[PDB]
RNA sequence: GAUCUGGUUGAUUCUGCCAGUAGUCAUAUGCUUGUUUCAAGGACUUAGCCAUGCAUGCCUCAGAAUCACUGCAGCAGGAAUCUGCGCAUGGCUCAUUACAUCAGACGUAAUCUGCCGCAAAAAUCUUGCGGUCCGCAAAAUUGGAUAACUUGGCGAAACGCCAAGCUAAUACAUGAACCAACCGGGUGUCUCCAGAGACGCCCAGCGAAUGAAUGACAAAACCAAUGCCUGCAGUAACACCCAGCAGUGUUGACUCAAUUCAUUCCGUGCGAAAGCCGGCCCGGCGUCUUUUGACGAACAACUGCCCUAUCAGCUGGUGAUGGCCGUGUAGUGGACUGCCAUGGCGUUGACGGGAGCGGGGGAUUAGGGUUCGAUUCCGGAGAGGGAGCCUGAGAAAUAGCUACCACUUCUACGGAGGGCAGCAGGCGCGCAAAUUGCCCAAUGUCAAAACAAAACGAUGAGGCAGCGAAAAGAAAUAGAGUUUUCAAUGGGGGAUAUUUAAACCCAUCCAAUAUCGAGUAACAAUUGGAGGACAAGUCUGGUGCCAGCACCCGCGGUAAUUCCAGCUCCAAAAGCGUAUAUUA
RNA sequence: GGGCGUCCGUGAUUUUUUACUGUGACUAAAGAAGCGUGACUAAAGCAGUCAUGACUGAAUUAGAAAGCAUGGGAUAACAAAGGAGCAGUUUUAAAGGUCUAUUGGAGAUUAUGGAGCUG
């Protein structure tokens, strides 16, 4: 089938190889996933030593990580951004590793209320707010569309090859890398 | 097919296939000594030539080497084991002097003739080979036998043999039928 | 995946004849390598003449007579290597897997006491799951909480009774090995400088008793004491002295001579 | 033993080839062959085609027996079928094939890995009874379906099929509270002090994903919080429960081993088999997960490799050399999509063409070499050509599947099948290669499996025998004596037997009370020669440059050392000519 | 309580290889070489030999290149240079100026000082 060999590439002389033996097993590739947005449907693939390697079709959700405060967040895809092999694959919003989307940012603010105690009163007993948020301080650009709804995120797992869609928030130069980018 | 037991040849044909000097020798050798044909000289000259070859390479390792001490007190040992060299060569020089005549006088079918078992050597390879001739109280009935030192007191008349302690052969016992239909 | 070995391809130190057969009982996988153990049916047949076949050589193993380090092996193909104990309480006999000195395995008689014990020789450390450092073995044994001072080229004693590692003999200068693989295999000698060569096999240098210099690599050696007199071990008859060609040589005429 | 010899001339020195000569586990052929031992044996030509039979299956005390099967007086044997492993090995062949294979040596920290070895294991609100969601209990007495079978059958058949009715599990599915821990995070009321404790709730298992933190190191002054002192002596760390219950993973090196917390795994993981025996509570097994050694797999490439220039440029749009995100993989990677760059290889022979598996090794060899390697061991590849798959830990499997091409068998014409480079054989092809044999006794492999007991696992692997002057060992065809006798013992016939799985063979034996046999020993040696090299006839008959011989030189023209023959010799001898390769 | 000298791992300081050659380390049997041994000899084979079991044997060696370690420095080799194209050491006190360890811990400020910077 499709094959990963150099049987059928040239040799750096760029002499022909002949080729002596039929197609391995042990060399094959497979079809891409080509994962998309939408209700999760996924098909798992029966892989070697009978290892399963779950094909994501069809991804709208994920954990997404918010580095500078080590958590993470269950949120909802909502668009794809930027892709950097191809603007052919942000118009059919393929999902594929280190592409960039924008995600709920509903879960984000509650803990940013929860954590930190600062919205965008009520346990008066607990001020360990107070222990922490005075050494801390949060990046601008970060806050400044973490109200605005959606957040630009970045995917950091691979769906085709794992079945999830997990990812890591745009902070920093990245940020301000892929914000020049788009507008 | 899958079959490892070894072979190998044992004697090798002459360059020169019609020398007049070498044919005449041999055909002394196959008359003082009795044998059958040319082979089985040509056995003899290549196992006196491997151990000419063997002990002439020692010669060229020094003394106090390895394969000389050991090795080469080897040659020495089979040597004065099987009759080729007498107790007082023991140079190692003197394997590099054996003849062909040397190693044909160690034959069962020379030394049944020098013991004296036998009137001919011809009178010798027949009782061998008609299973006569006992060297430890084992019938040998090779001709080609080479008889060792020690062997040499044990030679004699086979245990079954009818010249030995054994019942009478055939002429006598097909004779002792004929007497006895009568 | 292999199932077969041929009676060329067996190692040489089983002495199988070539002449018997094309196969050779191929050993399973298990404690010890192919190319670096005796299997079970080797040693019930062919060193002790307990069985004149393998017919009735699993007539003994299949019904639970041969017992490998306490426990007793059903298999004809089990890899049986060095330093394990083959005990059987039916004859009474029990024997330990020794090189002898011209590197072949040899079958060392033991007491009871003697056969509680195994040395084994670490292979690799690490951490399990939770935080327990377990220790690898060349027999395949995985100690889960060895010695605190256990480093890789170490040598832990047993006792496979009490499953307990007892002791442990580090790898230093000052120790005694025995020669596990090479052209000085079966060999014993205590150690005189390790050479180590980072990224490549470390040389170890060794000194007979009679003050015989050679090396190996230190992947080969096996300490197995202190010293040479306090081993911790019994060894074979020859106790790692490589005698002269020449003159055991000799000594097997005269022997041979002598008896006539 | 680092050796040569005939042939150019009227003779002579050379150059130089032809010819002799001795090997080949190198083949074929011719003529011969009495005994034994050891053996190769359809590679070469056609990886051409194949009739028939057979070559891979497994049951113990220990998964499932209501045969409408068998004895016995419910206990035992059990056909059959579910189930669990195996069929990816072995065996054949050598067509492909030159930055490939392969060898020695490394790498996998780039990865998968059943069986086997030593280990690990604290997740899961389930059952029973009563009441309508609660109560009291506890050795959890769980649920639905299929085979075999019966019934009715379809079909010419097919290692083809249908429907219904039964019934198992170590098949499939479900599911275990409390006994039963430590440790941690996030968090709301309550006794305290001017932050500390108790209680409550959500979450806290192995594996997996993503993110963050570990995964070491190489003189005093003043204010706040805090530590012991009665201002600082001396000091692991820590607000009690545990006053040392990890401040310490490994490597040459890790983004790894492992741990902490954040989020959530939706079937694509995690039973104490809801398991089986046995002993008189305990002992043998059998199984999920997790993890590592082992047996392996797959990839990468350090050095090496026949001839060819009447093959000098090769590669790059449609990947060629590299770079960036991805993708795909078991994983690395132009392996692959997008984009960018303009590279890479070559007279140190690229590129293309021819020869053909690669080593270990064989033949010959003073030394240097020159050759052969289809073939037993190792590796690679293939199963009529060429693909593509399923299943599984492992196959791009072929005594597995699907398709096409080339051949191809049965048909009741509707249809159904084939794959001997497995072992015997068959036809072709050729100069050229055996028995449609007996057996698992040994060597092993598989596996639910020791042997035995009603009660023998399968094996064309592999042995064994038949053919077998491939090649190798050992060896008869006579001895002894005064025309004429005396002794021998095989070939060969046979056994109280012995070998052998059974025979065969060889070995032993012709009385142990008691066993057949040499004479022309007719039981009969041949194959090539006799000018030279090259050992051995100036013999006799025939033919008359004829017929023929002669490797080469030459013989033969009516007295032939050479032809055709008889004699007699020589050489090797159960062998010996010839032809073609190949080494000296 | 100082000196001496090792071991292990880490930092800072200015550099010499290659061929050759001597020793090692690793390198499957079958095959080759051969040590024992009267399978009746031999081709073989690894066995066997001896007076309610004894000494057991299966020794050893060559095996292409490349790979690994180490010491010897003749001969050669690679590389660079082309000679204006060039590479002052210590005592002593003084000036200016730069970005860790202790004070019981930890946090935050804070001057002094060590050693280095240049005129
Ligand atoms: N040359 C091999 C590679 O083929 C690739 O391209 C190839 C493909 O585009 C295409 O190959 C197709 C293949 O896609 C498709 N799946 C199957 C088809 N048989 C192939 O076709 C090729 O093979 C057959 C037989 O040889 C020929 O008859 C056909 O003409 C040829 N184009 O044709 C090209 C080969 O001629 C890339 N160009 C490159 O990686 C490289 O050239
Ligand atoms: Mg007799
Ligand atoms: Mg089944
Ligand atoms: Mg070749
Ligand atoms: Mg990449
Ligand atoms: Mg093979
Ligand atoms: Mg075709
Ligand atoms: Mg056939
Ligand atoms: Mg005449
Ligand atoms: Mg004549």
């Amino acid at each position: 089938g499709i094959v990963r060999s150099r049987l059928h590439k040239r040799k750096i002389t760029g002499g022909k190889t002949k080729i002596h033996r039929k197609r391995m097993k042990a060399e094959l590739g497979r079809l891409p996933a080509n994962t998309r947005l939408g209700a999760r449907r996924v098909s798992p693939v029966r892989a070697r030593g009978g290892n399963f390697k779950i094909r994501a079709l069809r991804l709208d959700t994920g954990n997404f990580a918010w580095a500078s405060e080590a958590i993470a967040h269950r949120v909802r895809l909502l668009d794809v951004v930027y892709n950097a092999t191809s603007n052919e694959l942000v118009r059919t919003k393929t999902l594929v590793k280190n592409c960039i989307v924008a995600v709920d940012a509903a879960p984000f603010k509650r803990w940013y209320a929860k954590h930190y105690g600062i919205d965008l009163a009520s346990p008066k007993l607990q001020r360990e707010w107070i222990r922490r948020r005075r050494n801390h301080r949060v990046e601008k650009a970060i806050a400044d569309q973490l109200r605005e709804g959606r957040v630009l995120a970045r995917i950091t797992s691979r769906p085709g090859q794992s079945g999830r869609a997990d990812g890591i928030l745009l902070e920093g130069a990245e940020l301000q890398f892929y914000l020049k980018r788009l507008e | 097919m899958r079959n490892y037991n070894n072979f190998n040849r044992v004697w090798k044909a002459p360059r020169r296939p019609f020398e007049k000097e070498r044919l005449d020798r041999e055909m002394k050798l196959c008359g003082q000594y009795g044998l059958r044909c040319k082979r089985e000289i040509w056995r003899v000259n290549m196992t006196l030539s491997k151990m000419r070859r063997t002990a002439r390479l020692l010669l060229t390792l020094p003394e106090n080497h390895p394969r000389r001490l050991l090795e080469g007190s080897a040659i020495m040992r089979r040597c004065h084991e099987y009759g080729f060299l007498d107790e007082e060569k023991d140079k190692l020089d003197y394997v590099l002097s054996l003849t062909v005549p040397d190693i044909l006088e160690r034959r069962l079918q020379t030394i049944v003739f020098k013991a004296g078992l036998a009137k001919s050597v011809h009178h010798a390879r027949v009782l061998i080979q008609q299973r006569h001739i006992a060297v430890a109280k084992q019938i040998v009935t090779i001709p080609s036998f080479i008889v060792r030192v020690s062997s040499e007191r044990h030679i004699a008349f086979a245990d079954a043999s009818p010249f030995g302690n054994g019942r009478p052969g055939r002429v006598k016992r097909v004779r002792a039928k004929a007497a006895k239909r009568h | 995946a292999k199932k077969h070995l041929k009676r060329l391809y067996a190692p040489k130190d089983w002495m199988l004849s070539k002449l018997t057969g094309v196969f050779a009982p191929r050993p399973r996988p298990g404690p010890h390598k192919l190319r670096e153990c005796l299997p079970l049916l080797v040693i019930i047949r062919n060193r002790l003449k307990y069985a004149l076949n393998a017919r009735e050589g699993e007539m003994i193993l299949r019904q639970g007579l041969v017992h490998v380090d306490n426990h007793p092996r059903r298999d004809g193909k089990y890899p049986a290597g060095f330093m394990d104990v083959v005990e059987i309480p039916k004859t009474g006999d029990r024997f330990r897997l020794m090189y002898d000195v011209k590197g072949r395995f040899a079958l060392v008689s033991l007491s009871e006491a003697e056969a509680q014990i195994k040395l084994m020789k670490v292979v690799n450390l690490y951490t399990a799951t939770g935080r327990v450092p377990v220790a690898v073995t060349h027999d395949g044994h995985r100690i889960r909480y060895p010695d605190p001072h256990t480093s890789i080229g170490d040598t832990i004693v047993y006792n496979v009774k009490e499953k307990k590692c007892v002791d442990l003999i580090k790898n230093r200068q000052g120790k005694a090995v025995i020669v596990t693989g090479g052209a000085n295999r079966g060999r014993i000698g205590e150690i005189v400088k390790v050479e180590c060569h980072p990224g490549a096999f470390n040389i170890a240098h060794l000194k007979d008793a009679s003050g015989a210099e050679f090396a190996t690599r230190a992947a080969n050696i096996f300490v197995i004491g202190k010293d040479l007199n306090h081993l911790q071990v019994t060894v074979p008859k020859q106790q790692g002295l490589r005698m002269n060609v020449i003159q055991e040589r000799e000594e097997r005429l005269i022997a041979a001579e002598a008896r006539k």
